[PDB]
RNA sequence: GCUUUUGGUCGGUGGAGUGAUUUGUUUGGUUGAUUCCGUCAACGGACGAGAUCCAAGCUGCCCAGUAGAAUUCAGAAUAAUUCUUCUCUGCGGGAUUCCUUUGUAAUUGCACAAGGUGAAAUUUUGGGCAACAGCAGGUCUGUGAUGCUCCUCAAUGUUCUGGGCGACACGCGCACUACAAUGUCAGUGAGAACAAGAAAAACGACAACCUACUUGAUCAAAAGAGUGGGGAAACCCCGUCACAUAGACUCACUUGGGACCGAGGAUUGCAAUUAUUGGUCGCGCAACGAGGAAUGUCUCGUAGGCGCAGCUCAUCAAACUGUGCCGAUUACGUCCC
């Protein structure tokens, strides 16, 4: 009884594990969902929770390995992990139904899951300063 | 609905919120969200900046003139202080209220150069929709740096006070101001 | 988006050459390619079957340019 | 009030040297029992604009580029 | 730190990695299985 | 059911909790000079006061969830721009100074040594009130204070 | 005494040419061989100013290498090592290993 | 390097012209494209474009003892097992204008759009490359790479040659950069989290590179010293941010400039008379308080903000080269400049 899963956002790479248990809540990649400090990321990591199915569905005893990204990004790394994670097990130990009235709902939602929106930082690039920016010109 | 479907900013109404004026209404975003930071593709395309919460939108337009600045986690924690001071202020959704506040805000006309080469010549010009959803929420920040620059006794009030007083039409918001200054620059040009 | 005339002409000698490329399927017409056809590169078959079937597709419509055996 | 909401029928094209304001033909919004259009008058806007648009006109009645 | 083409100890010479090759310059003495790529 | 940090939110709590229990109890152990500043570029004063009491359970939370540490690898904690820097970029880098002494103090007291991290770990126990026992008008549940 | 192959090679078609060919000659015979994958690749990047000269477009270069590293083991075979490494001719600027540990 | 970011250039035979030259290389439609189709006194060919390349994104196969997860068994606080989700990489899949829209345009065509599928949706993304003609463009300070013709021994040669300069104070005029004056971190004191490309070493002798640990610690800081493995998959705690921690400021040139400043002291080493600095701690009363005309460069993981290594390097980054974190409003346009 179980699955495993993987949030990516830019470098920030989420692992979901994943245990069974109906009664339970999940930490932060290291702490619990609670009492994750920016209060402005919880109610974002509330959402895989909370927004579809916020009890009827999931309790379940969930790790999450969160490394290669700064702190934000590995917000969203996480959730995803979770979508993810989730989404995993209805296929897995249950009917196509019950995922399939899942994963609509995050399709309403939003990109929730649906890929880690691939966007990595550009290059920087000749003389050019940074990406894009060059360096400036005088008496033109 | 049991927090499932509905949303809270952190707990908020989202769900009793229309936009007042037929002119921009219909198309302004009409909440369900948690926190104003979100990350996607915002404007991959054309007209795809008319659909998430301006509530993003306002956090998102929230901090420009970076030194130092740490913008959307930044701007959430303003806007946690701004909407409350709103609503038992104003005794209102302050998610209305900001909705008021955007459409009063803007110009529904303007006036510009359609001279030809260097000609600076007039014509009366129609705003059009995003104009005033943009610039509204442009201009009305705009006030806050300006009221919030030196003076302040007043951390967070600034962005109350011309959220408040634009919901109620009052020519002392920086951000009326423009929309009937600039309209003594469009009836009398025309 | 546009095709040069390399993507243009091979793919006129394939369908002058080839009517084992039927269905409209952009799929099926590409794996008929690769294996007949040498350009090195996957673009070049990846345009070339793209246009192979618009080529098919359009003689349903009426003749064209490298006109079949028929 | 002076709000009267037409739509965009269409962008009867970019107007103007910089590619700012766009030529639109509008459909006066209100509708009555007497339903009021102009039907068409042309306007000039400011800003982006699209098919749909709402475009409220404060100043009506106007008949926009003619001569420039 | 003269090095390794010529008399140079000029044209500051690069030390990533210890080769030597400013002198004739690491244009000019090549065949060390550098690429051109991006 | 109740670990080191992870059920606390051990930010200003799990530390503080510790504090009045490191100072109100005589046991511990707080050298003489704190007229010198703790941290990387400070001419601020080491604090208002309190400098030692920011500073020890740190270090054994510390211990506890990164295991085996030191010197160096503890002020990786301690923090700061490191701007006093003059008309420069400013730049960053951490304070091995008063490390040994902070570490020395749970080299007394039922805190492991001069390898390890603790003894008992009264953390989770001593630390066990805080679920419990509320500062902040901690809400807890109706049923607790 | 289980061995260890680290095959560093730039040039194409080495780094494979061996371990890939060239350990069936160990890998389909009398030895018992344990295939890991190569370890990661590594580019060495020096960038230097095309000019000789002062005056530029402000232009840099960027010239690169790519070194490759395959790792190999084994169980004990006594002497054919020097043997199996023997076997086979094929390659250049390929690399020769004598490794013991455990 | 630049003309030169664009899409341009050249020839053979043929045609027109006394000829220089011209046609091919075009009206039109479309495309970033002399890119296409159509038309065609031109026909068939060469370059440039494209395409090959390189990295980034989703993915297959192989694979892990110099990658890291699952589980049971026992132990503190209420060590055996099997694997490839995560990582490694060579070679492969994938993308194509593919359906749809009676759409725009249009009997053809070449195509465009809004939408669909998908990690990616229109040269997928960022680059490398890049024709033909030229420029009295820069380099004789890169080079046994070179023509002259000056020097040739109290030398314009050479000196681990000695000392000095290249860097000086008329607030002089100018280019680029770092600092910043706020109550939006805002200043600072503590506390919580988390990142990535990259480097690391010595021979004609009997270890000179980094970094972790813990002493220096009964008394500053930076220092000193001893132990320990790494030839590189020895390392992962970077600041921005998060903190209401009930912290301190508090209508101000100021609990914000760090300049100028004289006293000690540690450090690299032939020598520092400011080399330099989490080094102290005095000067703050030096400007300074959104910047006059004028001027810069870019559109999506982008500007901006932040910061980290690398390169020079015995010692020193406000420089450049590259990596990563935070992450924007405006246009999806025109030719007016």
């Amino acid at each position: 009884k179980q699955v495993q899963t993987f949030g990516k956002k830019k470098t920030a790479i989420a692992v979901a594990t994943v245990t069974k248990a109906a009664q339970c809540n999940i930490k932060v990649n290291g702490v619990p969902l609670q009492q994750i400090l920016p209060d402005t990321l919880r109610a974002k990591i509330m959402e895989a929770i909370t927004v579809v199915g916020s009890k009827y569905y999931s309790r379940l005893r969930i790790d999450v390995a969160v490394h290669g990204g700064g702190q934000v990004s590995q917000a969203y790394a996480a959730r995803q992990a979770i979508a993810k994670g989730l989404i995993a097990f209805f296929q897995k130990y249950h009917n196509e139904v019950e995922k399939a009235a899942l994963k609509d709902k995050f399709l309403a939602y939003d990109k929730f899951l649906l890929i880690a929106d691939p966007r990595r930082c550009e290059p920087k690039k000749w003389g050019r300063h940074s990406a894009r920016t060059r360096f400036t010109k005088s008496y033109r | 609905m049991s927090s499932k479907t509905p949303k809270l900013f952190n707990k908020w109404s989202f769900e009793g919120l229309e936009t007042s004026e037929l002119a921009l209404r219909d198309h302004i975003s009409t909440t369900a969200a948690y926190v104003p930071h979100t990350s996607g593709r915002w404007q991959k395309r054309r007209f795809y900046k008319a659909r998430m919460p301006i509530v993003e939108r306002l956090a998102n337009g929230l901090m420009f003139k970076g030194r130092g600045n740490g913008r959307k986690l930044q701007a959430a924690r303003l806007l946690k202080h701004t909407l409350e001071i709103i609503h038992l202020l104003t005794d209102e959704n302050p998610l209305q209220v900001v909705v008021d506040a955007v459409s009063k805000g803007a110009p529904r006309e303007d006036s510009t150069r359609v001279g030809s080469g260097g000609v600076v010549r007039r014509q009366a010009v129609d705003v059009s929709p995003m104009r005033r959803v943009n610039e509204a929420i442009y201009q009305m920040c705009k006030g806050a740096r300006e009221a919030a620059f030196r003076n302040l006794k007043s951390m967070p009030e600034c962005l109350a006070d011309e959220i408040v007083n634009a919901s109620k039409g009052s020519s002392n918001s920086y951000a009326i101001k423009k929309k009937d200054e600039v309209e003594r620059v469009a009836k009398a040009n025309r | 988006k546009i095709r040069t005339k390399t993507v243009k002409r091979a793919s006129r000698q394939v369908v002058e050459k080839y009517y084992s490329k039927l269905n409209f399927d952009f799929y099926q017409n590409k794996r008929v390619v690769m294996d007949v056809t040498i350009a090195e590169s996957k673009k070049l078959k990846n345009k070339i079957a793209g246009y192979a079937t618009h080529i098919m597709k359009r003689l349903a419509r009426g003749p064209v340019r490298g006109i079949s055996l028929k | 009030d002076q709000a009267q909401v037409g739509l965009i029928i269409k962008v009867l094209g970019r107007t103007g040297s910089r590619g700012n304001v766009t030529q639109v033909r509008v459909r006066l919004m209100a509708e009555a029992g007497s339903p009021d259009y102009n039907r068409t008058i042309v306007r000039n806007v400011k800003g982006p604009c699209k098919e749909n648009d709402m475009l409220s006109l404060m100043e009506t009645e106007r008949e926009a580029r003619r001569l420039k | 730190r003269c090095c390794v083409i010529c008399s140079n100890q000029k044209a500051l010479i690069r030390k990533y990695e210890l080769n030597v090759c400013r002198q004739c310059f690491r244009e000019n003495a090549e065949h060390i299985g550098f690429t051109k790529l991006r | 059911k109740i670990h080191r940090i992870g059920k606390r939110k051990g930010a200003s709590l799990k530390d503080v909790s510790a504090w009045r229990w490191i100072k109100t109890a005589a046991r511990h152990f707080k050298q003489e000079g704190k007229i010198f500043v703790p941290n990387c570029t400070e001419i601020m004063k080491s604090s208002h006061g309190r400098e030692r009491a920011p500073q020890n359970p740190d270090w054994y939370y510390i211990r506890c969830a990164a295991v085996l540490r030191a010197i160096y690898l503890r002020p990786g904690v301690g923090y700061g721009g490191l701007s006093k820097r003059f008309g420069n970029k400013k730049n960053y880098g951490s304070r091995p100074e008063h490390t040994v002494t902070s570490s020395t103090g749970p080299l007394h007291w039922a805190c492991k040594s001069l390898t390890k991290l603790g003894l008992v770990e009264p953390g989770a126990q001593s630390g066990q009130r805080l679920t419990r026992k509320g500062h902040k008008f901690a809400d807890s549940l109706a049923f607790q204070v | 005494q289980t061995v260890r192959l680290t095959i560093t090679s730039r040039n194409a078609k080495a780094v494979e040419s061996v371990t890939s060919q060239l350990l069936t000659r160990a890998r389909d015979e009398k030895v018992t061989i344990h295939g890991p994958v190569r370890l990661p690749t590594r580019t060495l990047k020096i960038t230097t100013r095309k000019t000789p000269c002062g005056n530029g477009t402000n232009t840099w270069d960027t010239f690169e290498l790519k070194i490759y590293k395959r790792i190999i083991d084994l169980h004990a075979p006594t002497e054919q090592v020097k043997k199996i490494t023997s076997f086979t001719m094929e390659s250049g600027v390929d690399v020769s290993i004598t490794i013991l540990d455990r």
